[PDB]
DNA sequence: CAGTCCCTGTTCGGGCGCCG
DNA sequence: TGGTCGGCGCCCGAACAGGGACTG
């Protein structure tokens, strides 16, 4: 019995038919040997290492990364090759909880384990394959193989076993102690109870004795008995909450990386921030080789950047949630499909904000755009809260019910209410239900040679008014779409349009106000300039009226 | 201490790998309650991260219960499993259900439980239960017994099941009874009363071999189609003809007596939208012909029972929902209209939803099968809504189509 | 009646940010 | 020195699916 057994393991093969990793080691710098072999001699002593005979066929790299914030040092094992062969998990792990959702507790205790994955056995049977050899000063000393009697740091299945692990020690204490919150998070664990804070100190240390018992140590060092608490980058205050100070780098020349740092900083920071846009700041990111490559700053990154940087420069903070008070989402469109959102209980303490800047589509409108956006915040909310805002929208109810009962896709919003911030969200054009008596109708049609690129786009009116006119390096779409802008651009106010193109006609009834294509945009301008627009499709080839007639002047 | 029915999944097929999806807090709180309740009991147990397989969990209201009941998409696997449950100890359908004046539906599901499950299979019933802001990593459990709504657990019991059954089929033998997933369908040709009490019967029949029933009715005869029609008109403009030629072109790709020719003829020139156009005589009896045409039934559309049932949905507006049920393009086994549903001009989700569920009902009576839907609507607005409105114990397949209507052939 | 080409939308893996 | 794991978020681009129109 030469090594003992503290608490319950989990079995783990490998994946079947497949044998231990085996590689050669790093050529490790003698100064980070230091470092390793100070620490790993000590695991033995404990029990967390073993030494193991020539017996054990596997090798895998190793190397160490100092603790941030800290002079201590990481040991971490390369597993890269074993995580390949190993079976696979099922993460427990299923997002990152938001202060936000956090109510409001009168004594707050948050605590740290000490050695995590050390403390935590692991599969005895498992345990040969770990087998990796240690570097000396020189090459002439060989150095002992070691084999884990615990979770290794750099394994694929170390996250995934010590919070099962962990959850099942919690569980007893949690269930003689219904009232106690107990936000566990990987090794980081927020004890918050509405007891006064003498008797919460008190279960403070008992639930220490209770993890105790299964190995696990808090040390002093990283308990935090005194506000403001360091949790998942926030500090945590009695009443408020905000992130941790952040830093947006300064350089004067910016490559491709930076602006991923400065882009990932934003999208961190605008969780409670109000009102940051990374949109002009991504344009410069699109279609580059290089990480390192060099990139200037147009002068929409830099005006972009200019206010996000003001933003930061006041201190923000957000606040709790009270289950009684409800939940309200309102939310402001930015431009250029940007959209920013504040969610709250008592009006103007938010809890977080957030923005919403997917483009979806090649063509699209504020309307679409905005129920993703609310679509977005919903599930949001009830992953941190669990039930869905009341919802305030820069949209009229009648914008909305013209919408949404007539297109022709299933849409929906929950409960919400109008409020009149500006800029509002509208239909910049309707499509009219039936033809208009005295308009002049325009029958249109393009078409376009595969081969060579060329077309023809055209129209014929009841009128006797005529177009044909060709086009060079177009496609059969973009010549029916031709034709339309045709009849619009060469019509009054008012106007009927047969077109025979499935393409364009889908495009048009959904009420884009923006696309991607230029064309189109330019049939949006047009459209939101009529009156009174009538758009009927025909079906091709069937010798229909004016739409045979303009068949032939595009073949042509 | 019943012996376990050995299962396997199809050859090649690995287990079902799904994540959990986010969960309301009134769901959480109930299937936390539930699962605490079935542990004890010992349908289910915790298990951990080694297990690498996950399917979906959530709860559901049925239709007035106001009562939870635990819901598992076993979606993908029963694709998995699929062999098993049509090859072997599948079950018949009866053709005259459809027939009968009042079909009942009634959950069995609790009568699975019963049973135990192959201790090799059940590491593929794997379901993680989320928490609120993520307090807690996922607790996960599986199924020690035969789950609720996967498609082995009607097969393995249904040897159980005909015996229990077997007493009330000889006392009634015109009754029909038809078993799809956690439901049992009975229909009798009964009066309304009769119909009723001789459920109770069942009920009570279920009760001495120890199952709880916690009353879903039909009447498959009132069932009716929804055929392809034409306007009537005292005057045609030119845009009312161009509309209709339209329609009748497509609706050419289904019934191919469909003529054209003289209704073509009245829209020669190059006319205005709005001009009115007298109908001729030859144009009239096309038109008469073609409404004539459009009353009779395709040429050669039989059920395939190897092939899928493939469902599409129109949202016609003003509530009004229109559907084809079909396994080949244009040879369709029934087309309906759904309209003053649920949610009705309000909520268009809660009635696609609806919708879904009403043609499922209809193709498990009529075939025994579920049909896979094609949905108007996009997908993260479906996924983001559709638990809500979910009163039933099954889940068909889907999958989501943007297709804008040039032409309105179903509706009018 | 296949086979393309347009055109659109989805998925998935890459980078970064953040948390252990 | 350059180098590990899991989770979540964003924004990207490439690779893939599939529906119509048109070409033989
Ligand atoms: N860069 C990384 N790579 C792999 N695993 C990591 C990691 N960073 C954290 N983890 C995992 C590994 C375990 C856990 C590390 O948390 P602590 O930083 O607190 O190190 P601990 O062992 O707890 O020493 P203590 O300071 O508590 O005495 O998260
Ligand atoms: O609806 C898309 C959604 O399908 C998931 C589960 O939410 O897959 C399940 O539903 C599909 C469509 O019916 C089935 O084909 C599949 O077998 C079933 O597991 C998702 O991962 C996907 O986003
Ligand atoms: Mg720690
Ligand atoms: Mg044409």
């Amino acid at each position: 019995m030469v090594p003992i057994s503290p608490i319950e393991t989990v079995p783990v093969k490998l994946k079947p038919g497949m044998d231990g990793p085996k590689v050669k080691q790093w050529p490790l710098t003698e100064e980070k040997i230091k470092a390793l072999v100070e620490i790993c001699t000590e695991m033995e002593k404990e029990g967390k290492i073993s030494k193991i005979g020539p017996e054990n066929p596997y090798n895998t790299p190793v190397f160490v990364i100092k603790k941030k914030d800290s002079t201590k040092w990481r040991k971490l094992i390369d597993l890269r090759e074993l995580n390949k062969r190993t079976q696979d998990f099922w993460e427990v792990q299923l997002g990152i909880p938001h202060p936000a959702g956090l109510k409001k507790k009168k004594s707050v205790t948050v605590l740290d384990v000490g050695d995590a994955y050390y403390s935590v056995p692991l599969d005895e049977d498992f345990r040969k394959y770990t087998a990796f050899t240690i570097p000396s000063i020189n090459n002439e000393t060989p150095g002992i193989r070691y084999q884990y009697n615990v979770l290794p740091m750099g394994w694929k299945g170390s996250p995934a076993i010590f919070q099962s692990s962990m959850t099942k020690i919690l569980e007893p204490f949690k269930k003689q102690n219904p009232d106690i919150v107990i936000y566990q998070y990987m090794d980081d664990l927020y004890v918050g109870s509405d007891l006064e804070i003498g008797q919460h100190r008190t279960k403070i240390e008992e639930l220490r004795q209770h993890l105790l018992r299964w190995g696990l140590t808090t040390p002093d060092k990283k308990h935090q008995k005194e506000p403001p608490f360091l949790w998942m980058g926030y500090e945590l205050h009695p009443d408020k909450w905000t992130v941790q100070p952040i830093v947006l780098p300064e350089k004067d020349s910016w490559t491709v990386n930076d602006i991923c740092k400065l882009v990932g900083k934003l999208n961190w920071a605008s969780q409670i921030y109000p009102g940051i846009k990374v949109r002009q700041l991504s344009k410069l990111l699109r279609g580059t080789k290089a990480l390192t490559e060099v990139i200037p700053l147009t002068e929409e990154a830099e005006l972009e950047l200019a206010e996000n940087r003001e933003i930061l420069k006041e201190p923000v903070h957000g606040v709790y949630y009270d289950p009684s008070k409800d939940l309200i989402a309102e939310i402001q469109k930015q431009g250029q499909g940007q959209w920013t959102y504040q969610i709250y209980q008592e009006p103007f303490k938010n809890l977080k904000t957030g923005k919403y800047a997917r483009m979806r589509g090649a063509h699209t409108n504020d309307v679409k755009q905005l129920t993703e956006a609310v679509q977005k915040i919903t599930t949001e909310s009830i992953v941190i809260w669990g039930k869905t805002p009341k919802f305030k929208l820069p949209i009229q109810k009648e914008t909305w019910e013209t919408w949404w009962t007539e297109y022709w896709q299933a849409t929906w919003i929950p409960e919400w209410e109008f409020v009149n911030t500006p800029p509002l969200v509208k239909l910049w054009y309707q499509l009219e239900k039936e033809p208009i008596v005295g308009a002049e109708t325009f029958y249109v049609d393009g078409a376009a040679n595969r081969e060579t690129k060329l077309g023809k786009a055209g129209y014929v009116t009841n009128k006797g008014r005529q177009k044909v006119v060709p086009l060079t390096n177009t496609t059969n779409q973009k010549t029916e779409l031709q034709a339309i802008y045709l009849a619009l651009q060469d019509s009054g106010l008012e106007v009927n349009i047969v077109t025979n193109s499935q393409y364009a006609l889908g495009i048009i009834q959904a009420q884009p106000d923006k696309s991607e294509s230029e064309l189109v945009n330019q049939i949006i301008e047009q459209l939101i300039k009529k009156e009174k627009v009538y758009l009927a499709w025909v079906p091709a080839h069937k010798g229909i009226g004016g739409n045979e007639q303009v068949d032939k002047l595009v073949s042509a | 201490p019943i012996e376990t029915v050995p299962v396997k999944l199809k050859p090649g097929m690995d287990g079902p790998k799904v994540k959990q999806w986010p969960l309301t807090e009134e769901k959480i709180k109930a299937l936390v309650e539930i699962c605490t309740e079935m542990e004890k009991e010992g349908k289910i147990s915790k298990i951990g991260p080694e297990n690498p397989y996950n399917t979906p969990v959530f709860a559901i209201k049925k239709k007035d219960s106001t009562k939870w009941r635990k819901l598992v998409d076993f979606r993908e696997l029963n694709k998995r499993t699929q062999d098993f449950w049509e090859v072997q100890l599948g079950i018949p359908h009866p053709a005259g259900l459809k027939k009968k004046k009042s079909v009942t539906v009634l959950d069995v599901g609790d009568a699975y439980f019963s049973v135990p499950l192959d201790e090799d299979f059940r590491k593929y019933t794997a379901f993680t239960i989320p928490s609120i802001n993520n307090e807690t990593p996922g607790i996960r459990y599986q199924y020690n017994v035969l789950p609720q709504g996967w498609k082995g657990s009607p097969a393995i019991f249904q040897s159980s099941m005909t015996k229990i059954l077997e007493p009330f089929k000889k006392q009634n033998p015109d009754i029909v009874i038809y078993q799809y997933m956690d439901d049992l369908y009975v229909g009798s040709d009964l009066e309304i009363g009769q119909h009723r009490t001789k459920i109770e019967e069942l009920r009570q029949h279920l009760l001495r071999w120890g199952l709880t029933t916690p009353g879903y009715e039909l009447h498959p005869d009132k069932w009716t189609v929804q055929p392809i029609v034409l306007p009537e008109k005292d005057s045609w403009t030119v845009n009312d003809i161009q509309k209709l030629v339209g329609k009748l072109n497509w609706a050419s790709q289904i019934y191919p007596g469909i003529k054209v020719r003289q209704l073509s003829k009245l829209l020669r020139g190059t006319k205005a939208l709005t001009e009115v156009i007298p109908l001729t005589e030859e144009a009239e009896l096309e038109l008469a012909e073609n409404r004539e045409i459009l009353k009779e039934p395709v040429h050669g559309v039989y059920y395939d029972p190897s092939k899928d049932l493939i469902a599409e949905i129109q949202k016609q507006g003003q509530g009004q929902w229109t559907y084809q049920i079909y396994q080949e393009p244009f040879k369709n086994l029934k087309t309906g209209k759904y309209a003053r549903m649920r949610g009705a001009h309000t909520n268009d989700v809660k009635q696609l939803t609806e919708a879904v569920q009403k043609i499922t009902t209809e193709s498990i009576v009529i075939w025994g099968k579920t049909p896979k839907f094609k949905l108007p609507i996009q997908k993260e607005t479906w996924e983001t809504w559709w638990t809500e409105y979910w009163q039933a114990t099954w889940i068909p397949e889907w999958e989501f189509v943007n297709t804008p209507p040039l032409v309105k052939l179903w509706y009018q």
